[PDB]
C-alpha cells in the first residue's frame, strides 16, 4: 500500500515487446522521473532479480543499469520508433539519469545505439555518424548523445541544423551534478565557451529543457575556464525576456514602510533547515540584521522550527509554480513598501534566478550561499567576509567587504560533542580524506592525486565522501576514481552525517579539492581535529579555502598558489608525520572549531541599514 | 543536507 502506481522495468520491457512505443517513452519517463525525484535512488522502481543480489545493493544498482541499458537499447534502435518533439523535450531533462543507466552499467555510454543511426558507410572514422535527413533520427540521435559519449558531434553543423535541439542538449550536457570524466568534463568545458554566444539569440525557455535551467547556471562555477560564469549573463537575459513576455511588471518604489520601529527587510530562501549548509553560515547575520530591519521569510515546507524562526514573521510560498512564487513576492513587498531584498543563497531554485531578474526594492542583496557572481542588472551588492576576496573583478556588481569575523558559522544540528581525537604516530598508510560533492570532482583534481601517490615517499590510502554520490551515481563515480588511484582509493557513497564523519575520522590528512573548495567540508575537518592542503586563486570559491585556514593560525605552506605547490605540500603533509601531528595538537589545543563559530554578527545589518539611508537621501 | 540544485 502506496501513494502511487511505481514505475516497472517489466510494464517498459512489455511495451517494447508488443512495439508500443508510447507506453514504452510513458514508462522510461515515468523510471528516469522518479529517479530524478530521489537523486538516483532506485526505491520504489518495480524490477524483479536473481536472489543473490537481495544484500548487494552495489551489485543490485549495476542489474538494474544493465537491464534498463538493454531496454533502451532494442526501444531507440527501432526504426519503427519515432520520437515526438515533447518526448524529446521530456528526455533533455532527465538526460542526466540516461546518462547513468548506460554509464553505470557496463556498456559505459549509449554509443552502440547512434552507431545504427549512421547511413553513410563511406564515412572516414566510425566516431562520425552520418544521420538521414529528418527530425525524429535527430532527435534520438541527441537524446542518446551522453557525456560518456565517444562519438564526434560538432556544434557548428548542430546549431545550423535545428537550433532548439542543439540548444537542448548543450543544456541537457550542462545538467548532471557530476561531470568529473575527462569526456563529460571537457563536452561541458567546450559547451560554456560555445553556448553564451547562441543562448544570448533566444527570447524564451519555452523549446528549452527549462527545469534544468537552475543546474545550467550553479553548475558552471566548477570549470576551470577564467570566463566560465559567462552562461550566466547569457542565461539571465532569456529568464529576463521569458519573464516580461509572460506580463511582468516591475515593483515601482514609491514609500518605505516601517514594521515596529525599523524598516522591512524581506529574506527569499531556496534550502535553509539547522542541518543545511546555509544556516551554518549565514543564519547568525540574519538574526543581528533582525536589530536594525524588521525580517520577513519566505521559503517551502522544507524549511523547520529554527530556520522560520530567525525571522520576525515567516509565510510559506504555496506550490511549485514560477509565476505564481514572483506574484506572492510582489504582494508581499507592495504590502510591506519592502525596502531590502536579501537572498543568502542563489543558484540551487529555478524561482531565486527569476527573482534575481526583477524589481522588487530599491536595496537588491546576495550572499555566497552559491560563492559565484549573478551577472545580473537587479543585484546592487554582494555580502562577503574581507578574507575570502580574491579579485573584484570577478564580480560583475559591488563587492560589501565585511570585517573577517562578520559571519560567525554554527555546528549542524547533527553535529556530535564528544568527539575522540585521534593521532596515529607513524601510521604505515596515510589514509587521505576528501569530503567533496560529485559537482567538485574533475580530471585536474585526479591527475593532481594520481601524481601525488605516485611521487609520495610513504604509502598513501585515498578515501572520497562523496555528497550527491547516490543510487545509480555511484558505480560511475566509482569507476573514474579507479582508473586514476586503481586500488590506493576508495569511493563512499553519499551517508548520513553521522556516518560521513566517521569516515573522514578514520583519516590522517584530508586535501581540498579544486577549483572549487570547501566550507562546511573544512568546519568537518576541524571538527575532528584534522589538518590539510587547500589551493587559491581569484574566484571567492577559490579563496575560502586560503581563509579559514587562516582564522585557524594555520601556515601559508598549507595554501598552495599553483596545482604544482599543491603537490609538494600534500606529499609534504603526508610524509612528515612528526609535523603533521603538530599541525593537529595546534588546532584541538587552541579550540580553532570554537573560534569558527565566534565573532561579531552585526556589521551585515548596520552596513545595509547604511546603504538604505544613502538610498532614502537621494529618494 | 549541502550545497546543490532541487
Ligand atoms: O556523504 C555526505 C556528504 C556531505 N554531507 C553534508 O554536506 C555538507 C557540505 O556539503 P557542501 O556541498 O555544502 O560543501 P561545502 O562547499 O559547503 O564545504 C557536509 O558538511 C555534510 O553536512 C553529508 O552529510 N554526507
Amino acid at each position: 500500500m502506496s501513494r502511487k502506481k511505481n514505475p516497472s522495468v517489466i510494464q517498459f520491457e512489455k511495451a517494447i515487446t508488443e512495439k508500443n512505443y508510447e507506453a514504452a517513452c510513458t514508462e522510461l519517463l515515468d523510471i528516469l522521473n522518479k529517479i530524478d525525484t530521489n537523486f538516483g535512488d532506485i526505491e520504489g522502481i518495480d524490477f524483479d532479480y536473481p536472489q543473490q543480489l537481495e544484500t548487494l545493493m552495489q551489485d543490485r544498482i549495476v542489474y538494474f543499469c544493465t537491464r534498463m541499458s538493454n531496454a533502451i537499447t532494442q526501444l531507440f534502435c527501432d526504426p519503427q520508433f519515432s520520437l515526438s518533439e515533447s518526448g524529446a523535450n521530456r528526455f533533455f531533462v532527465v538526460q542526466r539519469w540516461l546518462n547513468l543507466i548506460f554509464a553505470s552499467s557496463p556498456y559505459i555510454n549509449a554509443d552502440h545505439i547512434l552507431q545504427t543511426y549512421n547511413c553513410n558507410p563511406e564515412r572516414d572514422s566510425i566516431y562520425d555518424i552520418y544521420l538521414e535527413p529528418n527530425k525524429n533520427v535527430l532527435m534520438k540521435f541527441a537524446v542518446l548523445y551522453l557525456p560518456e559519449s565517444n562519438v564526434n558531434l560538432n556544434l557548428d553543423t548542430m546549431w545550423e541544423t535545428d537550433k532548439n535541439i542543439c540548444g537542448s542538449l548543450c543544456f541537457a550536457l550542462q545538467s548532471p551534478r557530476f561531470i568529473g570524466t575527462p569526456a563529460a568534463f571537457s563536452k561541458r568545458s567546450t559547451i560554456l565557451q560555445w553556448f553564451p554566444a547562441k543562448l544570448e539569440q533566444f527570447h524564451v525557455l519555452d523549446d528549452l529543457p527549462s527545469n534544468i535551467s537552475h543546474d545550467v547556471y550553479m553548475h558552471c562555477s566548477y570549470d576551470t575556464a577564467e570566463n566560465k560564469h559567462n552562461v550566466k549573463k547569457a542565461l539571465n537575459q532569456v529568464i529576463r525576456s521569458h519573464l516580461l513576455k509572460c506580463g511582468w511588471q516591475d515593483r515601482q518604489i514609491t514609500q518605505i514602510g516601517m514594521r515596529n520601529g525599523k524598516p522591512v527587510m524581506v529574506v527569499v530562501l531556496e534550502h535553509f533547515h539547522s542541518s543545511h549548509s546555509i544556516y551554518r553560515t549565514h543564519s547568525t547575520s540574519m538574526i543581528a540584521a533582525r536589530e536594525q530591519f524588521y525580517l520577513i521569510g519566505l521559503g517551502n515546507n522544507a524549511v523547520d522550527q529554527a530556520g522560520r524562526d530567525v525571522f520576525d514573521e515567516f509565510h510559506e510560498f504555496d506550490g511549485s509554480n514560477i509565476l505564481k512564487k514572483l506574484a506572492f513576492l510582489k504582494e508581499m513587498c507592495e504590502k510591506n513598501d519592502a525596502a531590502v531584498l536579501y537572498m543568502p543563497s542563489i543558484g540551487m531554485d529555478l524561482a531565486t534566478i527569476f527573482v534575481s531578474n526583477a524589481r522588487f526594492a530599491p536595496i537588491q542583496v546576495i550572499a555566497l550561499g552559491h560563492p559565484a557572481t549573478t551577472h545580473s542588472e537587479f543585484i546592487e551588492y554582494v555580502i562577503v567576509e574581507d578574507d575570502y576576496v580574491g579579485s573584484e573583478s570577478c564580480f560583475s556588481e559591488t563587492l560589501l567587504r565585511l570585517p573577517k569575523d562578520a559571519l560567525p558559522y554554527v555546528p549542524s544540528s547533527l553535529a556530535p560533542t564528544d568527539v575522540q581525537y585521534v593521532l596515529r604516530e607513524t601510521p604505515e598508510v596515510v589514509n587521505i580524506g576528501i569530503a567533496a560533492t560529485t559537482m567538485k570532482l574533475n580530471p585536474y583534481f585526479l591527475e593532481t592525486l594520481k601524481t601525488i601517490r605516485d611521487r609520495a615517499k610513504v604509502k598513501v590510502h585515498f578515501h572520497f565522501a562523496l555528497g550527491q554520490s547516490i543510487g545509480i551515481t555511484h558505480p560511475y563515480v566509482a569507476r573514474f576514481i579507479r582508473s586514476y588511484l586503481g586500488d590506493d582509493a576508495t569511493a563512499h557513497p553519499h551517508s548520513p552525517y553521522n556516518r560521513y564523519l566517521d569516515i573522514l575520522h578514520n583519516c590522517d590528512m584530508m586535501l581540498n579539492p579544486f577549483p572549487f573548495g570547501n566550507t562546511n567540508g573544512i568546519i568537518d575537518m576541524v571538527t575532528l581535529g584534522l589538518v590539510g592542503v587547500c589551493k587559491t586563486g581569484p574566484e571567492v570559491h577559490e579563496h575560502i579555502d586560503e581563509g579559514l585556514f587562516k582564522r585557524l593560525g594555520l601556515p601559508e605552506w598549507l595554501i598552495a598558489d599553483s596545482v604544482e605547490d599543491y603537490i609538494e605540500r600534500a606529499i609534504r603533509l603526508a610524509e612528515n608525520h612528526q609535523e603533521r601531528l603538530a599541525l593537529r595538537r595546534h588546532i584541538i589545543e587552541n579550540n580553532g572549531l570554537k573560534t569558527l563559530f565566534s565573532g561579531d554578527p552585526s556589521p551585515m545589518g548596520k552596513t545595509l541599514f547604511a546603504k538604505l539611508t544613502e538610498w532614502r537621501q537621494t529618494n | 543536507f549541502g550545497n546543490w540544485t532541487t
